[PDB]
RNA sequence: GAUAGCUGGUUGUCCAAGAUAGAAUCUUAGUUCAACUUUAAAUUUGCCCACAGAACCAAAUCCCCUUGUAAAUUUAACUGUUAGUCCAAAGAGGAACAGCUCUUUGGACACUAGGAAAAAACCUUGUAGAGAGAGUAAAAAAUUUAACACCCAUAGUAGGCCUAAAAGCAGCCACCAAUUAAGAAAGCGUUCAAGCUCAACACCAAAAAUCCCAAACAUAUAACUGAACUCCUCACACCCAAUUG
RNA sequence: UAGGGUUUACGACCUCGAUGUUGGAUCAGGACAUCCCGAUGGUGCAGCCGCUAUUAAAGGUUCGUUUGUUCAACGAUUAAAG
RNA sequence: AAAUAAGGCCUACUUCACAAAGCGCCUUCCCCCGUAAAUGAUAUCAUCUCAACUUAGAUACCCACACCCAAGAACAGGGUU
């Protein structure tokens, strides 16, 4: 069933080639030993997590800040222990589970400074010839946090 | 050199759960994060091709087959 | 968006009863867990009852087969008692 | 005249090609349905919204399970083209006294007892 | 210059509306999951002779709950402990 | 307006719907067959009778002769004593080259 | 300060329930009853219900146990509705026309949300808030019919009836058969015959008046985008006309 | 079988706490189902005078007697008084 | 040579006067798609091309205070030896 050479005798698109298992397999344990070692050897600097907390996932880096839009129920000055985290990382090297990581693994350090409410949100309803006129005001609770550091261990 | 719809699909079946929030900051701020995501998606789709061409037996993609769970 | 996860059995929603949900998401510094959350409590409440409801549900169908059984033999004895005399 | 549609008989009467596709078998079959709601209620009669009510659909997207019997068999069939319906198949024991607290509904019906939160 | 009559959408002429792959593919997976409702319901398990009175103890059970809780439609009480406390409106200091 | 009308009355986007999903769908040939794979009797008699009655038989190629001329040329033959005759080719190829006349 | 079935208006915040079969009327721009709706209360059965039951001159409908449910009857109040429009079917008159007039069954509009371009009536979808979250319902018009197998012509003759005449086609009959192998003739043209072909044999859909109207690509691997619909952290009385509590 | 809403109606959908009603005067915008100036095919085309079908709207489209009436009769013009 | 519509003028003719106007005088230039023809195949005939290729097939005005005016409602413009 040969096929000569034409516009269409071929796909468009260029038709790569995996490699082989075992060798992509020893391929894998060689790049994960020398993240290893490269983590051991205290190389990384200013990591980086992305927290889904809040049911929101926040590029988290360092000293940075976030508020969340409600109440957690914690004195204003305690530290917290966030986890769910899934993409972990620096420079020249990145860390991600599936999708979740181990709890060994990543340690990320929180603290609560204040717990203030949203600014006055205006509710309005409006119509036409109905005489449909609503008004409310709410002011949602809100929080703020401070990542301290993000640890890191070599399990791997 | 992607498209965002196979794009979206290879990261959806790597069980690596990721808001369009978080990739375009880190696209923004982390070109090699980003890169590194959209090799991964090409390798994704590149074994999914191999799998529904030859029906796998017996490799069933390397960076394939989820992680289950109970 | 991805109907893929379907095939799998890992929720349509990536965010239905998965691990992703259902963990806790903070914790104490000191490893202490934290409280569980109005959510995840109205989540086992419904669960809980979901399945007090199909035990009622089966134990009703397998006491009216039981009563149907019971039925049954009890006409066939009346019926041979009669057959009789 | 919109009147009640009705179905005849041979619709519901599954036949060995039927059963060969599904994964359902005629001998010992399933005890309770997944009833679920994927249709909304409006634009369509009022016996029809009262059926869905007394089934008790009101969020849609939501899971719910019903006797396998000839009457729900046919209050079901009263909406089937607003409900999505598919078996409760428990691979292990039904839900003990011990088992209540940690369960899960699982896609594809499979009411799983141990449900716990770690990789196999 | 496409000059219609009033209102598209009623009246002896309307604009010709036309079908696109994506309510074919819509009406294609409606129609398979139809199918599949259809032939799931089609194996009963009672067959109607045996389902003759296996819950009429429950229906019954959750008749007389809700006959009682709607007798029991009745006023509230009623406390001197309030009355009294309203007093507290005046409460003064040394 | 009413149900029967003397032109097509538009139909309801749902009946559309239906009436497009509902369409024949032939079969499709993974292959396509297009891309696979009496008198004649007496006419042989006749042919044979003459090959075994050809004493001495002679070939032209009378076609610009008239009617007429065909005519005046049959009744020369008529004179001394000779016959014509006109037989397909067709039919006188196979038993030409089977009679070993190459 | 007349009356007036009539025009106009009838003042702060928020929550909930809230759309009618018809009859009478010196009457259809108004009124009452009935029906719908609201409040407090005593009672128990309210709806889809299964065998069956329900006429001589098609979709259907009534009762209907188990079964889903929690709804229904009455008492005592009283304001509000009682001019409707569109869509699918039975129709009625009209032109088997009208954003044409009127009923029966269902939906929508008078109540927000996402689209079909700007749409009430079309498709999807309702319990009401925030977040710089995730998953879905409806959702993008397609399509160009016309050649053709185009090689090649003796005759018993002008057959007979009428036709001064049609012999092969003003009209009727049988339509044989010699040419080696095929029309008492299938068309064209002749007053009438004269001439030209054929049957067969030898390779053979668009047009109306201010100016057409979203740019735009047939060739990178089916899946994406897409709501106030579902889910994620908290607490929930906080999206109907008139009327009522 | 397709296009018309220019004539007669047909329906009353906002416009009766106002859209001022026909001709005739200046001004004309647009469409061709084109009267004429440009080009073709046929013809019961020996030529003009004629007829038919297609394109072309860049231009032209009279002077007067009557009835209030666009319309309605008549005298003379130019290739035409659409 | 005459008119139509447009661009100009008072020296002859008039209304008339230190002007303006016409009855008076000068000028006005580019093909328009509807057809008829070489050469050959699908269709070795023939054949104009919704097959390949050839026939009747932009020029013009322009872009350095104060007095009078053929320039002008003001503004603006031209001259002021
Ligand atoms: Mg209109
Ligand atoms: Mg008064
Ligand atoms: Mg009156
Ligand atoms: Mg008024
Ligand atoms: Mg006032
Ligand atoms: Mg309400
Ligand atoms: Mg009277
Ligand atoms: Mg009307
Ligand atoms: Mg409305
Ligand atoms: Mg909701
Ligand atoms: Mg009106
Ligand atoms: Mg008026
Ligand atoms: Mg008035
Ligand atoms: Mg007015
Ligand atoms: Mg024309």
């Amino acid at each position: 069933g040969y096929v000569p050479k034409t516009s269409l005798s071929s796909p468009p698109w260029p038709e790569v080639v995996l490699p082989d298992p075992v060798e992509e397999t020893r391929h894998h344990a060689e790049v994960v030993k020398k993240v290893n070692e490269m983590i051991v050897t205290g190389q990384y600097g200013r990591l980086f997590a992305v927290v889904h907390f809040a049911s929101r996932q926040w590029k988290v880096t360092s000293e940075d800040l976030i508020l969340i839009g409600n109440e957690l129920d914690l004195a204003c000055g305690e530290r917290i222990r966030l986890e769910k985290v899934l993409l972990v990382g620096a420079d020249n090297f990145t860390l991600l589970g599936k999708p979740l990581l181990g709890k060994d693994l990543v340690r990320v350090e929180a603290t609560v400074i204040e717990k203030t409410e949203s600014w006055p949100r205006i509710i309005m309803r409006f119509r036409k010839r109905k005489n449909f006129k609503k008004k409310r005001i709410v002011t949602t609770p809100q929080t703020v946090l401070r990542i301290n550091s993000i640890e890191i261990a070599p399990c791997l | 050199g992607l498209k965002y719809p196979a794009l979206i699909g290879n990261l959806v079946k790597c069980q690596v759960e990721l808001n369009r929030k978080v990739l375009a900051d880190l696209a923004i701020y982390e070109p090699k994060t980003f890169k590194s995501l959209a090799a991964l998606a090409s390798r994704r789709r590149h074994e999914g091709f191999a799998a529904a061409l030859g029906d796998g037996k017996e490799p069933e993609g390397i960076f394939s087959r989820v992680v289950q769970y109970h | 968006g991805g109907q893929w996860r379907l095939q799998q059995g890992l929720a349509a929603n990536p965010s239905g009863y998965g691990p992703l949900t259902e963990l806790p998401d903070w914790s104490y510094a000191d490893g202490r867990p934290a409280p569980p959350m109005k959510g995840q409590l109205r989540r086992k409440a419904e669960r809980e009852t979901f399945a007090r409801r199909v035990v009622l549900l089966s134990q009703e169908m397998d006491a009216g087969l039981q009563a149907w059984q019971l039925r049954q033999q009890k006409l066939q004895e009346e019926q041979r008692k009669q057959e009789n005399a | 005249k919109f009147t009640r549609s009705r179905i005849p008989e041979k619709v519901f009467q599954a036949s060995p090609e039927d059963h060969e596709k599904y994964g359902g078998d005629p001998q010992n079959p399933h005890k309770l349905h997944i009833v679920t709601r994927i249709k909304s209620t409006r634009r369509r009669p009022y016996w029809e919204k009262d059926i869905i009510k007394m089934l008790g659909l009101e969020k849609a997207h939501t899971p719910q399970v019903h006797k396998n019997i000839p009457s729900v068999n046919a209050k079901l069939k009263v909406v089937k083209h607003l409900i999505r319906i598919k078996p409760l198949k428990l691979p292990q024991g039904l839900p003990a006294e011990e088992n209540m607290s940690n369960t899960c509904l699982k896609s594809t019906g499979e009411l799983v007892v141990q449900w716990h939160l770690k990789p196999v | 210059r496409g000059r219609i009559p009033g209102r598209q959408w009623i009246g002896k002429h309307r604009r010709p509306r036309f079908v696109s792959l994506r309510a074919k593919q819509n009406m294609i997976r409606r129609l398979e999951i139809e199918a599949e409702n259809h032939y799931w319901l089609s194996m009963p398990y009672m067959t109607r002779e045996q389902e003759r009175g296996h819950a009429a103890v429950r229906r019954r059970e959750a008749f007389e709950a809700i006959k009682a809780a709607a007798t029991s439609k009745f006023p509230p009480h009623r406390f001197i402990a309030d009355q009294l406390d309203h007093l507290n409106v005046t409460k003064k200091w040394s | 307006s009413k149900a029967v009308t003397r032109h097509r009355r538009v139909m309801h986007f749902q009946r559309q719907k239906l009436m497009a999903v509902t369409e024949y769908i032939p079969p499709k040939p993974a292959i396509h067959p297009s891309c696979l794979p009496g008198l004649i009797r007496l006419l042989r008699r006749e042919i044979a009778a003459v090959f075994q009655d050809n004493r001495m038989i002679a070939v032209c190629q009378n076609v610009a002769l008239s009617a007429e001329d065909k005519l005046l040329m049959r009744h020369q033959l008529r004179k001394h004593k000779i016959l014509m005759k006109v037989f397909p080719n067709q039919v006188l190829k196979p038993f030409l080259e089977d009679s070993k006349y190459q």
